[PDB]
């Protein structure tokens, strides 16, 4: 549950 | 044509399913809306007279009373999630983080219920000033020793399990359980007779007694307490709040959401006579 | 590193623990052995738990699979080492 | 009697 | 501000739990309002 | 955390997420049956 | 296991129990062995120093259910003949649960030529929930 | 103090109880032994429970894992002690 | 009076029943023995149930834990007694 | 007629099947034996399944309870017969 | 091709694996053996896991069913090979 | 106290039901002049050794 820019997060 | 194929995702975002055997299901859980919990046990018993017809009757004994103070610490986690994710990530991320935070807390309190110390976490039964059984006073947990330093005993192995069972008290064995970890349960199931057949016969019980596979007890070291056994439902008191307090903060991390979630839980042993341990010293 | 560490030690199993015995004579042994490896040949006297004793004209290096309670010193000319 | 290694009687 | 903390006590005072296997649950328990009780047994049998 | 009383709790970890793609291939067979068999073979050969 | 072809000779059936207890606590609550029939026969033939087979209708092993597949390798030099784990969490099958039939009276002309297909897929979803037994060393 | 006290005593197990035997000759032994430790070499005759008997040309200190019912005195030149 | 009366007699157990054997030569034994106590040293020939035979250069009083079906008389110079 | 026909044949049990061995030297044995009865005394070399080999200075009629995979012919002066 | 492949290897079972031992003297053995086959007769010293040690006046080809942790080199004149 | 006195009474009568003697308490079955079984009469309990 982080940013939608990084794929793995 | 291959840009029309729109892969279907899962219904619920899955995860690796770690251990939930947390000693909470076998111990005494008490709801508490305070900062500390105080169990009151008796460490002695009364006296009976067998009074005669017409002789006398004196004063008899009265059980002296011990207060044990559950400190009721807290346990906090704060993941930082993005506001663009929470609006556009169709899985319900609020309740998914609320489930995963609850799972992480139920797993991290299992280590504190067994081998945690006093500082901001519950004290497990292992850190409770062990004294060899036979010279058993009240403010201590009893153990029996196996024999050889590393492994079990040499000539007679697995009676360390038996005298540990039959040194636990007759009323406590009515609903008792072993507590081990997995690489001790593997070593106990590897024990075998002089022919090559393992001598012991879904809860994976031992000698009829249930077995709780923890993951937070020590393994079989030189002087470790790898196997415990007893009535944890009378021996260990968990005091807690039966909810998971979630507060979302869109304000400090400004484009983020920052779920601050914290349940609070405490506990030590309430009845010292109801848990025995297996030491591998001598 | 023993591969037989988990195996139980029966009476039929080999000697795990050995200790030399003295002909104690009316003081019983510390631990009664599963077998006796004889060091020097001769005669030695052995008592059961039931109390009856005989003399054994034993040879030099023989193992004898007897389980004695006490080795007396009256007729004992032979030195042995216990196995357990 | 038989083929073991066992310090035993038979 | 640590005197306002008032620790919650137990609901029921607990105790050390001693053995209750007492032979009463396997023997013949008889209510009696007297000074004594007289069990009348037959120490022999008849013949046919 | 096991957060202290006055500790000023900073951030914690948050699980990284992996997607595994099931490819969903297909599995096909084509038996060749006789029209003389299907008309004259009173068992229901289509559902068989 | 130990030795290359067979199990470990001196202590045997331990390669089974450390495979069980190297899988995790939660996944063993509902796990299963997966073998084929000539592996399960070779397991049941294992016996102690008395000649008595030591493993005491789904044909479970050590309490855990056993799926006798037929497509695993047999006990070879470096084969993985016994698998164990919670495949309900570990392995995911994604499919269409209908069997599409199209009869073709048109290409093969005196024949009917039923073209049937279903589409299915799937690999491991949870890597923590499947443990294997290699026979190498 | 035996660490093997709880262990059962099988036929394969070592000798717990020993008693010297006499060549009784048509009176059976008190207890039939698991094995016979020979004291003096020679010949001795042994009878089964089925009744058939043979002569054994035995040596001096041998143990022989036979379980005899009666030791007769006709051809017995060898003294032995029973193990049980 | 045997204290081991209830115990089962295994192959590893001591000799309950003994009978002297003759070198029968192409007539099989009555009962095949668990072991052979040799009386007089020499050579003796032994056949399995699978049929293969070898000569054993045996000594005088040895027990040999072999389970033979038939003892032939071609190369047999040694007298033995069977144990069962 | 064996009374022990229903009994299972363990490693500890007596020798059911015997076959003479040749010092084969880099061709493994047909069946690996439970034990080796030596016929003529001398030296013989034995290889495990793990591959390590030692020389055994063996005597004449000894049984040695070893379970060898291959008997090599380099240092083998002693003839033996396998037991299984 | 072993017919006893499925059988478990107990302490009482024959020697599957053999390795020659060196008198290491305050470095323990790699694997502790079930038994010791002696190669050359003499004296050798053996230590248990409990630490007590005795000297064994051993003969030439004897097997001794002892399970030692360490063979020291002080009084060891005898070469042996371990069995496991 | 009404629960704990009852607990101690149920635990203290078990000693009298088993090894108690005749004086002011029930006489347990261990104190009943045991005579070896085989020579068994009515007024005595039997034991085997």
């Amino acid at each position: 549950a982080l940013n939608s820019a990084v794929a793995a997060e | 044509g291959g840009y029309l194929v729109d892969p279907q995702t899962s219904e619920t975002i899955r995860g690796v399913l770690r251990s939930t055997a947390s000693l909470r299901q076998i111990a005494s859980v008490v709801n508490v809306e305070a900062t500390s919990f105080d169990v009151l046990v008796d460490k002695t018993d009364m006296g009976s007279g067998w009074a005669s017809e017409t002789a006398a009757l004196s004063e008899t004994a009265t059980p002296q009373i011990d207060r044990i103070t559950i400190p009721l610490h807290e346990l906090a986690a704060m993941p930082k999630a993005s506001q663009r994710l929470l609006d556009d990530s169709a899985f319900d991320i609020e309740t998914w983080l609320a489930n995963r935070i609850a799972d992480k807390f139920a797993r991290a309190e299992a280590a504190a219920f067994i081998s945690g110390d006093g500082v901001d976490k519950p004290t497990g039964f292992l850190t409770k000033t062990k004294v060899a059984n036979g010279a058993w006073a009240w403010g201590s947990l009893g153990y029996v020793a196996t024999g050889a330093a590393g492994d079990f005993a040499a000539v007679n192995a697995s009676d360390a399990v038996v005298d540990l069972v039959y040194a636990l008290g007759a009323e406590y064995r009515a609903n008792a359980s072993f507590v081990m970890n997995s690489k001790t349960a593997g070593a106990v199931r590897k024990m075998k007779d002089a022919d090559g057949r393992f001598l012991w016969a879904e809860p994976a019980r031992l000698m009829g007694y249930p077995v709780l596979i923890a993951e937070d007890m020590p393994d079989i070291a030189a002087n470790a307490y790898a196997i415990a056994f007893g009535d944890f439902g009378n021996g260990y008191t968990i005091a807690e709040r039966p909810d998971l307090r979630v507060l979302r903060d869109p304000f400090s991390a400004k484009p983020h959401v920052l779920f601050y979630a914290s349940k609070r839980v405490g506990g030590d042993v309430s009845d010292f006579a109801a848990i025995k341990l297996l030491k591998f010293a001598a | 590193m023993d591969v037989f560490a988990k195996h139980a030690v029966s009476l039929e199993s080999p000697a795990v623990r050995h200790y030399e015995i003295t002909p104690s004579d009316s003081t019983d042994l510390a631990r009664r052995p599963r077998a006796l490896r004889v060091q020097t040949g001769g005669t030695l006297v052995l008592r059961d738990e039931t109390g009856i004793t005989v003399t054994y004209t034993v040879f030099a290096g023989e193992i004898l699979p007897v389980r004695p309670v006490r080795v007396l010193a009256t007729g004992t000319t032979a030195t042995a080492v216990g196995w357990e | 009697i038989a083929l073991g290694l066992g310090l035993g009687l038979a």
